């Protein structure tokens, strides 16, 4: 297939260019045409015959073509940008070749993390597992680490960490972190605590509970 | 003009993955072409195959023992079969054609996951992360669900039916090490409307027919 970068950086209402690499018998005697595709979502044509832009697409979005490489440029970055970009061609069968994909990401300021903690549902208990949630939310940039302490033991390997894409409004991400138990081993400890730190933060923060306190409602 | 795919989540190794593609505010028999790309997760497009608009087929060659693309003009709608699936056919399949002009975007559908393995479909279980001081940050309380140990992908979640979108954050799903999946889904809200306004989350797992809506409360704590 075709070759793209894995991803680029940027601030906002700046610009940056993504090449693709290919070789004389695809890009070399083909069009070039260029995708946006935000998560979620099925790819959206931004660019196609190497420099032309489909009606609704602003002229932020440029391609040019030379030799056996092409560009997508995009001036004037929005968060709505936060995407991955792809190029497509044809090859030697004029069948549809597509590069791997060039994720974008938009900079932005360092924002802590808010945190939260959630004690297992009442229901879930009744259900034979305590699935206890650390949710960090909002921050920048994406680089965050979470330890879990259960009566000031460290855990190792028994949670699971997911990060959203980048927030298509303000840049920021959020991170939830779910340390996992059986009701037993649940009711066997008191103190359950998660440790965040992160650039934005000037030490960490801990967000704890004690179990026994909550009751559902 | 719009596509939609339909067709199962989950194939068994070995068996044959259907999928049609129906077509809304265009004639299947007017498409330069109709066909099918692939996506397996976290990598890039593979084209599959085309159908062209006197009904020749052109699939990728790495495909072609295995690929049938055809279409049916009394439901508007073209489809795929790949046969003989392995977990590496894994991957969320689109249908798109290209209407009106050569020049023109082609049309997209949705995309739907097909996952080709051995384990058996489950629904998820559905728990509450309810608020509480625990989860409140100045004015603001974050609150959620959990929906837990699923297979196969994917789940979608909705708050309050649509009407709540801003500060929802649902979170890729994780695969547990027990083979089945777990996601939560949360949305940080003012504390002062815990009091007042009902959230809902509204579960969807497709694979199992399995469709949940949770109110979550507050809880009752005293730390
Ligand atoms: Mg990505």
């Amino acid at each position: 297939v075709l070759t793209q970068p894995p991803s680029v950086s940027a601030a906002p209402g700046q610009k940056v260019t993504i090449s693709c690499s290919g070789s004389s018998s695809n890009i070399g005697n083909n069009y070039v045409s260029w995708y946006q595709q935000l998560p979620g979502t099925a790819p959206k044509r931004l660019i196609y015959d190497n420099n032309k832009r489909p009606s609704g697409i602003p002229d932020r979005f440029s391609g040019s073509k030379s030799g056996t490489s092409a560009t997508l440029g995009i001036t004037g970055l929005q968060t709505g940008d936060e995407a991955d970009y792809y190029c497509g061609t044809w090859d030697s069968s004029l069948n549809p070749v597509f590069g791997g994909g060039t994720k974008l990401e938009i900079k932005r300021t360092v924002a802590a993390p808010s945190v939260f903690i959630f004690p297992p549902s009442d229901e879930q208990l009744k259900s034979g597992t305590a699935s206890v949630v650390c949710l960090l939310n909002n921050f920048y940039p994406r680089e965050a680490k979470v330890q879990w302490k259960v009566d000031n033991a460290l855990q190792s390997g028994n949670s699971q960490e997911s990060v959203t894409e980048q927030d298509s409004k303000d840049s920021t991400y959020s991170l939830s972190s779910t340390l996992t138990l059986s009701k037993a081993d649940y009711e066997k400890h008191k103190v359950y605590a998660c440790e965040v730190t992160h650039q934005g933060l000037s030490s960490p923060v801990t967000k704890s509970f004690n179990r026994g306190e909550c009751i559902d409602a | 003009v719009q596509l939609q795919e339909s067709g199962p989540g989950l194939v068994k190794p070995s068996e044959t993955l259907s999928l049609t593609c129906a077509v809304s505010g265009y004639s299947i028999s007017s498409g330069y072409y109709w066909g099918w790309i692939r996506q397996p997760p976290g990598k890039g497009l593979e084209w599959i195959g085309s159908i062209y608009h006197s009904g020749s087929t052109y699939y990728n060659p790495s495909l072609k023992s295995r690929v049938t693309i055809s279409v049916d003009t009394s439901k508007n709608q073209f489809s795929l079969k790949l046969s003989s699936v392995t977990a590496a056919d894994t991957a969320v399949y689109y249908c798109a054609g290209l209407t009106q002009s050569s020049h023109n975007d082609a049309n997209w559908g949705q995309g739907t996951l097909v996952t080709v393995s051995s384990a058996s479909t489950k629904g998820p279980s559905v728990f509450p992360l309810a608020p509480s001081s625990k989860s409140t940050s100045g004015g603001t309380a974050a609150l959620g669900c959990l929906v837990k140990d699923y297979f196969p992908e994917p789940v979608t979640v909705s708050w309050n039916s649509g009407a709540l979108t801003s500060g929802v954050h649902t979170f890729p799903a994780v695969l547990q090490s027990s083979g089945l999946y777990s996601l939560s889904s949360v949305v940080t809200v003012p504390s002062s409307s815990l009091g007042t306004q009902t959230y809902i989350c509204n579960v969807n797992h497709k694979p199992s027919n399995t469709k949940v809506d949770k109110k979550v409360e507050p809880k009752s704590c005293l730390a």
